[PDB]
């Protein structure tokens, strides 16, 4: 996977998912202490570079069966192959 | 068998920002049921937490308090995500700037 950034005209910031939302989701471990205020922007682009290369791979499942429809067993084949995706089989069994 | 849970919002993106994001790889007219929505805003709460575990298990045995964006990136490599690592460290860089 070939991630890229595209400079642009109408982007307030350089990303668009809400670090205060992914600061709980860190917290919900009861193991975490302190998360420095640099480490949800990191989460806060890598979310979204993981959305879509999960998102394509799925697609990618998606057009080989001859359809316009992302559907969930889509997705299921895309962490079935995607090594870096195998923590997901359970979320995602089929 | 099975039970019932709860669904939390605020342990979730908002779907609408993950949507957004899922559109701009597919072509125009593609279309998402409304389970893979679910699935994808599910699955990035999984990542969040796959990654932060494999950093806070370090800074235990290392005895830090605070996971830092260092341990962010240290994390991912040991977790195999190689084509992340240099667009978010530079990306990391310029916000330090
Ligand atoms: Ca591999």
């Amino acid at each position: 996977t070939q991630f890229k950034e595209i400079e642009k005209t109408t982007d307030f910031k350089n990303h668009s998912l809400p670090l205060a939302r992914i600061k709980k989701i860190m917290k919900a471990d009861e193991d975490v202490r302190m998360i420095s205020a640099e480490a949800p922007v990191v989460f806060a682009r890598a979310c979204e570079m993981f959305i879509l290369e999960l998102t394509l791979r799925s697609w990618n499942h998606t057009e080989e069966n001859k359809r316009r429809t992302l559907q969930k067993n889509d997705i299921a084949a895309a962490v079935t192959r995607t090594d870096i995706f195998d923590f997901l089989v359970d979320i995602v069994p089929r | 068998g099975s039970h019932m849970t709860v669904r939390e919002q605020d342990r979730f993106m908002p779907i609408a920002n993950v949507i957004r994001i899922m559109r701009r790889i597919l072509p125009a007219h593609a279309k998402i049921s409304d389970d893979s929505k679910e699935t994808i805003q599910e699955c990035v709460s999984e990542y969040i937490s796959f990654i932060t575990g494999e950093a806070n298990e370090r800074c235990q045995r290392e005895q830090r308090k605070t996971i830092t964006a260092e341990d962010v990136l240290w994390a991912m490599s040991k977790l195999g995500f190689d084509d992340y690592i240099e667009p978010l460290t530079l990306y990391l860089h310029r916000y330090r700037e």
